[PDB]
């Protein structure tokens, strides 16, 4: 009766979401084969999986998903693991030749090719769906088929569903640790189709991941896998006021009409508390008005931004396990006592607040603690402007001198299209700082 | 999908060609009898990139061997792991190119060059999809240098949009072995710049250093030189046939290497590099390999890294490893030798992890580097020529085949301007 | 031989053998690859699945 | 790294038993 | 877009085109077997019974 | 509801602090792996919800040295994993380098784990913090620490227990430089500052216990006795009761002045302890005597200003009101003249607490006097004297000034260390 | 943590070396092989100051060898504890010094400093957190007093902040074994008072006297005087490896040991050290210790510590044992002897205590003193250098290779201002 249908386009989203389907399934019971451990006895509380699953009709459950990519080894990872039994076989979508790092490639070449069979499979899911709630997708913008097949998806799917909301969990590059050379270029193009196609999107660079591992958890050579963990949890928490009753109950529908002032302004970053290892988690009693103050520690964002720099528009706390009403009605008003966070002036009231009865699940051979409390945070501030500007930067250092522009151009794309580009980041970083400005 | 044919010319490049294939037949477990015995089965996975199924289950590799002389050609089928390649495939002359870059691409060349078209064209059409050529050749001898480049033009003119490689190894002047490799060294780098998509230099200088510095061996051989370049050959496409974290074929290579059209040289080089009498007593970590990874003596190239700077830089890791040490090791190294790299460009250094190392080694690194250095090779060499040239020394041999005093002159000025518009973002200021 | 450490095609390098101690501090110091390091508590009393808050 | 970490890390276990939270006389 | 029926054809091992499918129906070829070894209506039996 | 955050920074408040903790464990009955076998503890340790209890202590060092010690000694399990803070470099005996060039990059922590610590108390009565004075990350740090903890906390009350270098008998040949800058840093910024003198507990472990060779364990010892017997009042029931804050209302007369020095009796080993009865008459006598003090001054000397002293065990308030006349008719203790009641006294039940494997012997009724007295200010003129001596030809100034230390400081220092000297001459002095 | 790397150069610092790693190596309980087989844990805490981990569980010091002729290299490879070493260490030329400063320090070492200063620089870019440097040499010949000081000279000029020691074998008139020592003596002390932190003088002739009459022993030798140096230099970095009461380092004996920049050459001793017929007859004690300590006979120095006052000393005592006790005996000792101690500085002697004593010893004492009585080392020494240059014997020898009789004549005037400015102190009163 409520339904969100997952698109992982691009290798960022899939292994991100690799994690994360590994989480669901862990959180309702439910075998990588897909059959429910027991039978079909009279212990079961339906619309429970409804929201991640779907029913076969006699045992299994197929999950709402789609893996879509233009390059094989990814995919075939997962075709070939023990996650075979669970997937729909026609639902991973694979290509041929990859779109390595173009933008054009995967916009105007070979996503022109791939678009069809995606929606084709889209219109099938919704079909079996009744009360969608709305779509999420992942990808990392700073690749070719992550930018150029997922800002096609965008505008296709605001077409052909229009008020659906979306929900986009992207990675932006970190400042100055980062993989590609190139990847500048398609991140400023890949930023207008979603300015104008998403209603919400989370900024997840892997910089400030990498931090966090070091301090909090006490990990000094993580991989990949380590940090596809932390963000399986945020979905996890955002997800879990869909299918588990709680005090106050908050659906999607009610994320995007309380996070959004002014329609160009929906970026915000997240937050994820307590993040602590299973050697030193054990002292400490995890007290809901400490883990709330680790929410807003700045170094404990997981995004590469110093919320001191700018100010707060509005924040989202979601807790589950087994928090008071009352305390954390507390440990709101101390927040505001605080002098180092700062509010905007036209925004008096900026916390809503979620709790949640089911607690966080843990994975057998990862690396948290489970505990009785969690908080996530999805707070939308001014400080995300510098983000952008340090994007744009880089940019101008490169495209001065039309480097690496041939690439782009014999692909089909006109050479004009970077400059339209420019205006629309530059255009965004005057509203931030129009909003920002007092009365 | 997205496999390449491979094309060897020449006596050197045969034998570059020989060594290559028996690395990576021993990489997937194939016997010298066409049978699959490897262990497990990620060996078997991604082997349509480089073999072919036929008849009773054996593989054969998609190889052409295309030469003058069916002296070399005997050699190497005789050798081990010779029965792997097709008879049908052996195609070569029957005169000798005799040096002479006018023979190799104008008299013997272009009458024999219709019939490896053939075998070449039948190959391309019976793949699933083509993913591009790779040639090994040298610019010294007559054969490979104009035969070799004449299949490039060819080919090129009728697969436009594939992607064109080439491991040549160009003449240096301390190991010289032809009189007249100044000659036919510069009319190849004309033709060369104009289709190939990526080309990488090796130096025969280079690699007796490495042995016989690194290595600490006393009687490096031909055969010890050629095994150096065949593991560094199969390093480029490691993440082409196994899985990894980042996954990156060879287009991304191209356009995370290449910021200009002409700008299309590189130098590469192989870590680790330990003697046997030392290996006991180095750690293999990735701290380890990257210092050995930048120096300037692991070089396949007689190039000095530290005379120009960086334009791009590539790694590609193979082993379990963590990504955050990989990455916070590239950022130290590009702040503490600012210096050397480019400045109008940032994090100009590519990272890519493969999940399989070579077999005996725990941890390797190949690295593909694009620096302004390169520049001293083509202007020793434009200098040997432009002496020899202006008495018109053995000269006559090249203009008694129908090629005029007209073109050498257009090959020198094309050379000449490569390093200048080459030489000027060196000085080049943001 | 210098380019194969392993893999002599039938040779396997070796199955060393030193003191245990060294093998303990080792641990107790050793940057593993994943899971975060030991701190030093292991009580081994502790129960399993016991979850404080 | 994906076969070490994801594939082989769940067992049979961990699905067995699954639980989640449900909907004077004196005188 | 990955075409299957693409000419000539490598074993279910490699992973050219239509392996998933041919991979599932040699485990079927097998599956079929276990069922007829659960009764006993093996032609192999009958023939040592004999 | 009332709590107390202790700070040990630099080795000598390291190696004072495993004694007092050690101390506190056994006189609170908490096994060294923080489990209690089967209310009052909550001054100074906290519950984790279920079992284990988490002192209120944070651990500074620059040298991994001490620290790993304790990561890996029998109190391994008892502390907070990450708040046992230690560097890289040491100081080197530098006060530069613990003020300006190394202690700015860990100072940072250090405030957080104080602030996290602090969230969770609510009736945070005070700071204890134990440093060595002589060193350079103990003045570096500590100036440093107390400095921001200043403008951070406001009027949170601060108890500092130094050791300052003995007259004689010290280790360090650049410890006079030292000294004086510390000094000068924490005149004002700390509330109640102690003398802890290393010549004068060694005499002590002599005369009373019997013991030819003392070491640091033995004075260590004797530091958490002081500790435990100033503190038992807040933790448990008495008769008369006295806080933190009730210490700095009664021994400071005026805000300078608060540099002040301890004493303890009865201090005595067992094999004679027992053929004495130990009656609170003479215990509170032998407080007063000058070869008693835990600093190497000299009461006699000076006049007294006020004097507190902590009754533990079961002593009758009567008994203790007719001793003190005794003291106040003696005439060779002598009191100020703007003084005419100068005892603060205040009783406690629970009896002195003994450690197995120490030296200390066990008695019915023990003293902890602590007195403000003018004959504070010769410690003063003799560490002054032998900086005065080193700077004429200024030796080891180079050492200082090439860490980011300014010339003109060392003279600032110099001129304070008089003023507080002129301000002690010309309050002794009668109307 | 706070790890040093430890240089050795010449056949007299090789021979130092040979001995020192053996040392270090029994008191950690390594076997030659770099295998550990000890039986305490505390014998691995610290064990990272010297060694580094290899592959198979075996440690390696991090130690580089180097030298003009190969001869001391080949002898102690083949000898006891010598395959510890990394061959890629070992660093020599084919030629030699000679016994030329000029040589050593101009035309040679200059051409071969490239190559250790590129292992240098690696081993100290590997360590976590550098301490400082340690150097074993000697002054009185060619490659040693070249190229060691030209080594100082650029490792300080690469690392300013970093502490340096060196132990440097002065020459001694009395058993002079070279006729060209006072030249290279002088050429070599001028540079090293301008860059080393810490030097530690030492004379054979102090070596002899201690093991014919201390020890009265009846033929000692070489490695006997390395045994003592090795034990002291063992005994001075202790406290950097083990707990103890009072924990020490070397800036902290630094800072606690020169008040004045260009003060900072210091004598050494060790003790107890005793006859092996009276081994059973004495009686180990802190005064017994202190007593032989202060004894001016225990000197490993030839100048005499009566003959000058005592600037600053550091005692760093090993095994357990009560503070009070040691802090009684210094004050005792500098009381009783306070004419030999200058007045204008107040409690000029330092203390530090560890626990753990050396194997089959209860007790033992390092003892350093920065004492005025060293200029009678620099006076005889710049006499004999005096002497020997007004009549230019040996000069164009030296001047043959660069060198001009203005850099002799500013050695020279630089020692004579040491030795004024050294010597001022003793006649400075407040
Ligand atoms: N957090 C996280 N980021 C990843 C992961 N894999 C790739 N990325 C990010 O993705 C960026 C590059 O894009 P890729 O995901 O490698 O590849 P792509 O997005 O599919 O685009 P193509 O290369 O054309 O296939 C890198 O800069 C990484 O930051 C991952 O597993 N976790
Ligand atoms: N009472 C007591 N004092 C000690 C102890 N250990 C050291 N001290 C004192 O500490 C002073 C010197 O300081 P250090 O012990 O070196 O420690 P520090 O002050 O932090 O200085 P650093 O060495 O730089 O760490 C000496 O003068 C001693 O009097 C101890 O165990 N007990
Ligand atoms: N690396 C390598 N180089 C070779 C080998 N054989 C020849 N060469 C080089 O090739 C150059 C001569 O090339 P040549 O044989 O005339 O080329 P061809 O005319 O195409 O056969 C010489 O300078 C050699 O250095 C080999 O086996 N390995
Ligand atoms: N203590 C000690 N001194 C040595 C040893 N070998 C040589 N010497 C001294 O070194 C001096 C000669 O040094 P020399 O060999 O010329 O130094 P080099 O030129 O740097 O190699 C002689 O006076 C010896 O007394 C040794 O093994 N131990
Ligand atoms: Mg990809
Ligand atoms: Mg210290």
């Amino acid at each position: 009766m409520r339904e969100v249908i997952s698109i992982h386009v691009g290798q960022g989203g899939i292994q991100v979401g690799n994690a994360c389907w590994e989480l669901f399934c862990l959180e309702h019971g439910i075998q990588p084969d897909g059959q429910m451990p027991s039978d079909r006895t009279i212990g079961g509380g339906d619309d429970a999986f409804n929201t991640f699953f779907s029913e076969t009709g006699a045992g299994k459950h197929v999950p709402r998903a789609v893996f879509l990519d233009l390059e094989p080894t990814v995919i075939d990872e997962v075709r070939t693991g023990t996650y075979r039994q669970l997937f729909h076989p026609e639902q991973l979508i694979s290509g041929k030749e990859d779109a390595a790092n173009n933008f054009a490639r995967g916009h105007y070449t070979i996503g022109k090719e791939i678009v069809d069979l995606c929606l084709d499979r889209i219109r099938k899911l919704a079909d079996n769906c009744t009360g969608l709630q709305g779509f999420l997708v992942f990808n990392s913008v700073g690749g070719g088929t992550g930018s150029g097949l997922g800002s096609l998806l965008l505008e296709r799917l605001s077409v052909d569903y229009g008020k659906k909301s979306k929900l986009g969990f992207t990675i932006y590059p970190s400042p100055q640790v980062s993989t590609a050379v190139v990847e500048p270029y398609n991140s400023i193009l890949s930023t207008h189709s979603l300015l104008e196609h998403t209603d919400v999107a989370v900024m997840l660079d892997n910089e400030a991941i990498y931090d966090i591992c070091r301090r909090n958890l006490d990990i000094e050579r993580p991989t990949y896998t380590n940090l596809n963990r932390l963000i399986a949890q945020v979905i996890s928490s955002l997800t879990a006021s869909l299918r588990f009753d709680g005090a106050l109950n908050v659906d999607i529908t009610e994320f995007q009409t309380n996070l959004v002032p002014y329609p160009r302004i929906h970026f915000m970053l997240s937050s994820y508390a307590p993040i602590i290892s299973a050697e030193k988690a054990y002292h400490e009693q995890l007290s809901v008005a400490e883990i709330t103050n680790s929410a807003f520690e700045p170094a404990n964002m997981m995004a590469k931004c110093d919320p001191r720099h700018g100010k707060y528009m509005a924040c989202s706390m979601m807790y589950r396990g087994d928090v008071v009403p009352k305390d954390v009605n507390a440990s709101i008003a101390t927040i505001k006592t605080k002098r180092t966070i700062q509010f905007v002036d036209w925004c008096p009231t900026g916390f809503k607040v979620g709790i949640n009865y089911q607690p966080p699940t843990v994975v057998p051979g990862g690396d948290l603690a489970k505990v009785m409390r969690a908080v996530c945070m999805i707070s939308n501030s001014t400080a995300i402007a510098e983000v952008f500007s340090r994007l744009d930067h880089k940019f101008d250092l490169m495209y001065a001198k039309r480097a690496f522009v041939h690439w782009y151009v014999g692909e089909g794309m006109e050479e004009g299209e970077f400059s339209e580009a420019r205006e629309d980041l530059a255009a965004l970083e005057k509203d931030y700082e129009e909003v920002g400005i007092e009365t | 999908m997205r496999e390449i044919v491979h094309i060897q010319g020449g006596q050197c490049g045969n034998q570059i060609g020989a060594k290559f294939w028996e690395v990576i037949s021993d990489e997937h477990g194939i016997d010298p009898t066409g049978t699959y015995h490897g262990d497990s089965d990620l060996q078997l996975e991604r082997i349509n990139v480089y073999y072919n199924e036929a008849t009773g289950g054996r593989y054969v590799p998609r190889a052409i061997l295309m030469d003058l002389e069916p002296g070399t050609m005997d050699s190497v089928r005789a050798g081990p792991f010779g029965q792997l390649f097709r008879p049908d495939n052996f195609v070569f002359g029957q005169t000798g190119a005799g040096n002479n870059w006018a023979k190799g691409h104008y008299t013997e060349g272009a009458e024999l060059i219709d019939s490896v078209l053939d075998v070449v064209r039948k190959e391309a059409e019976g793949c699933d999809c083509l993913q591009g050529f790779q040639i090994t050749h040298s610019l010294g001898g007559g054969t490979g240098s104009g035969m070799g480049t004449l299949l490039i033009s060819k080919v090129r003119e009728e697969y436009p949009d594939r992607i064109m490689e080439t491991f040549s190894v160009v003449p240096s002047p301390k190991v010289s072995d032809t009189v007249v490799e100044p000659y036919n060294a510069t009319l190849s780098v004309h033709q060369l710049v104009e289709n190939a998509d990526e080309c990488m230099v090796i130096d025969n200088e280079a690699l007796y250093d490495i042995c016989f510095r690194t290595l600490k061996l006393t009687t490096p051989t031909y055969g010890d030189l050629n095994h150096l370049v065949s593991a560094a050959m199969s390093g480029v496409t490691c993440c082409l046939r196994f899985p990894g974290q980042l996954n990156s074929d060879l287009r991304k290579l191209a356009v995370n290497l290449i910021p200009f059209p002409r700008l299309h040289f590189f130098m590469i080089g192989f870590a680790p590099l330990t003697s046997r009498g030392s290996q006991q007593y180095r750690a293999l970590t990735v701290p380890e390999l990257t210092q050995q990874m930048f120096d300037a003596k692991n070089m396949m190239c007689a190039a000095d890294p530290r005379h120009g700077r960086y334009l791009t830089a590539s790694a590609l890791f193979r082993g379990r490893m963590s990504t955050k040490e990989v990455d916070e090791q590239m950022l130290n190294v590009q702040n503490k030798n600012s210096s050397y790299f480019v400045e109008w460009i940032p994090n100009n250094i590519k990272s890519s992890i493969c999940d399989i190392p070579p077999k005996g080694l725990k941890m390797a690194v190949t690295f593909v580097g694009n620096s302004t250095a390169i520049q001293e090779m083509f202007k020793r060499v434009a200098e040997q020529f432009t002496a020899m040239f202006r008495r018109k020394a053995f000269l006559h041999w090249y203009t008694g085949e129908g090629m005029d005093e007209m073109e050498f002159t257009e090959a020198e000025s094309n050379m000449n301007d490569l390093v200048s518009e080459y030489q000027q973002y060196q000085d080049a200021t943001a | 031989y210098c380019l194969n450490q392993e893999a002599l095609q039938d040779q396997f390098p070796k199955t060393t053998i030193v003191q245990k101690k060294q093998e303990d501090f080792r641990n107790f110091k050793e940057d593993h690859l994943g899971l975060p390091k030991n701190l030093g508590q292991t009580n081994a009393k502790n129960n399993p699945d016991m979850v404080f808050g | 790294v994906y076969k070490v970490d994801v594939s082989n890390a769940v067992q049979p276990k961990d699905y067995q038993n699954h639980t989640h939270v449900k909907k004077p006389n004196n005188e | 877009m990955h075409n299957y029926n693409v000419d000539r054809k490598y074993q279910y091992n490699c992973r050219i085109g239509n392996w998933s499918e041919e991979w599932e129906l040699d485990e079927y070829k097998m599956k079929e077997y276990l069922k007829n070894k659960e009764k006993q209506k093996l032609v192999s039996t009958d023939k040592e019974d004999r």
